[PDB]
């Protein structure tokens, strides 16, 4: 199960990103998906869930309204449309299944 | 998560469950906790010998995989479609999660009658997960969607319900010290066994005859199942420990039963701690081995075909932390494994480990 993730950067308060991660080495099209962000000195945090046929999604109330999850089973790749951001936010954003994850992508916001 | 919620919040000879909440509208189906295997499976048709099913046509989150999963073993089977579905567990959490889940329609004398419970919840690793290891287990699922820490821990009070904590260590459940041997291997909860020791006296025996196949802790497991040489071993220490004229050979192994506690010997299991040059022993007293059926009794230990197994009998005396985070299984002396105001299991160390082998699993 290998995971690698893109699409992070350094962004104003009120901006934009689009997170991407590659699948590889697994049957991606029925894989449960989810992405989980981790800033220096604070807890773990679950961000978004998605089943294998992109239907069912989840979130947490921290970005309810906010980020959407997707999906293209056909090209191997996660998403995350994260819209209206702020310094809160700021996080290494990762992707993980069955107990493994990728090494993740820095989103930073700040003035 | 709320660790003082779930206390209590396991039912329980025939195996310790856990109510959880399944679908949309949510399902109430309780789902025998087993540690020694890493599937979520549960009763999809309408079957003898059980209350209730889940209905996969009365949820409208549930989603098919499209494939289906079969398990084969000796005495015999079960066959389920794979899907996702969104579950809650009351006693713990008040929100829901994802989860992958078997939804079984088909089996050979899996739902046995007299049962309460009509699934199982696999806390094993993902090397065990059926089809394959990338079938996300439940408390992987759990882990990752609820901000809990890599650590279950499970308390049987039977002998004595029981208490599931995930995500760590709930207090109010032990008294004393915690002793951690390490995770040999993660697929079941592989620990190392030093030495078995019966009445004070130590089995004449090398400590990879302990390990042969494989040493694990496993709540599915009703008894203590050792290896037929060790079995041997363990029930001939038994006898002459024992003061009283000779039990019967079915006894033994479990043809008939013993009807009528000073006079039978303790049971400790060596248990290798993080430090390599210490042990600690994890003990049993006759109560938990000589099991409750004038009083007819059962022999709680049997032999067994492969591995050596630390079952329920051995878990009933004892607060069983399962520290996936740091790779190890945590052991301490249950409050509730207690009969007519005596306690049923000791913990104690450490011991030098300077007489045997490094590595006591064969390789
Ligand atoms: C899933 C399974 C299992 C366990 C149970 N347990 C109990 O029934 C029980 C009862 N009482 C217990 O303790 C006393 F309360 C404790 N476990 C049931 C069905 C299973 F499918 N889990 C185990 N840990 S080993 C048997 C096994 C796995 C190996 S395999 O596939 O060869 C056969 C099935
Ligand atoms: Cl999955």
């Amino acid at each position: 199960v290998q995971l690698q993730e893109s699409g992070g950067g350094l962004v104003q308060p009120g901006g934009s990103l689009r997170l991407s991660c590659a699948a590889s080495g697994f049957t991606f099209s029925s894989a449960i998906m989810t992405w989980v962000r981790q800033a220096p000195g604070k807890g773990r945090e679950w961000v978004s869930t998605i089943g294998s046929d992109g239907s069912i999604t989840t979130y947490a109330d921290s970005v309810k309204g906010r980020f959407t999850i997707s999906r293209d089973n056909a090209r191997n790749t996660l998403y995350l449309q994260m819209n209206s951001l702020k310094p809160e936010d700021t996080a290494v954003y990762y992707c993980t299944s069955a107990g493994r994850r990728g090494p993740g992508t820095q989103v930073t916001v700040s003035s | 998560a709320n660790f003082l919620a779930m206390v209590d919040n396991l039912q329980g000879g025939r195996g310790y469950y856990l109510e959880m909440l399944i679908g949309t509208p949510p399902q109430k189906l309780q789902i025998l906790v087993d540690t020694g295997s890493s599937n979520f499976a549960v009763a999809g048709t309408p079957h003898s010998y059980i209350d209730t099913y889940f209905d996969t046509e009365r949820s409208s989150t549930y989603r098919s995989k499209g494939f289906d999963v079969t398990v084969k073993y000796t005495q015999g089977s079960w066959t389920g479609f794979v899907g996702e579905d969104l579950v809650t567990i009351p006693k713990g959490f008040n929100t829901s999660f994802l989860v992958n889940i078997a939804t079984i329609f088909e089996s050979e004398n899996f739902f046995l009658p007299g049962i309460k419970w009509n699934g199982i919840l696999g806390l094993a690793y993902a090397t065990l997960a059926k089809p394959s290891s990338s079938l996300e287990t439940f408390f992987d699922s759990l882990v990752t969607q609820a901000n809990i820490p890599n650590v279950f821990s499970m308390q049987m009070c039977g002998a004595g319900g029981g208490s599931l904590v995930l995500g760590g260590i709930e207090p109010s459940l032990y008294k004393g010290d915690i002793w951690y041997t390490p995770i040999k291997e993660e697929w079941y909860y592989q620990i190392e066994i030093l030495k078995l020791e019966i009445g004070g006296q130590s089995l004449n025996l090398d400590c990879r005859e302990y390990n042969a196949d494989k040493a694990i802790v496993d709540s599915g497991t009703t008894l203590l199942r050792l290896p037929q040489k060790v079995f041997d071993a363990v029930v001939e220490a038994v006898a002459r420990a024992s003061l009283i004229p000779e039990f019967s050979d079915g006894f033994w192994t479990g043809s008939q039963l013993a009807c009528w506690w000073s006079y039978f010997p303790k049971i400790s299991i060596y248990l290798r701690d993080e430090n390599s040059s210490r042990s600690f022993r994890i003990t049993i007293l006759p109560q938990l081995y000589i099991q409750p059926m004038y009083e007819c009794y059962r022999f709680g230990i049997s032999p067994s075909t492969n591995a050596l197994v630390i079952g329920a009998t051995v878990m009933e005396g004892f607060y069983v932390i399962f520290d996936r985070a740091q790779k190890r299984v945590g052991f301490a002396a249950s409050p509730c494994a207690e009969i007519a105001g005596a306690a049923v299991s000791e913990i104690s160390g450490p011991f030098s480990t300077e007489d045997v082998a490094s590595n006591c699993v064969p390789a």
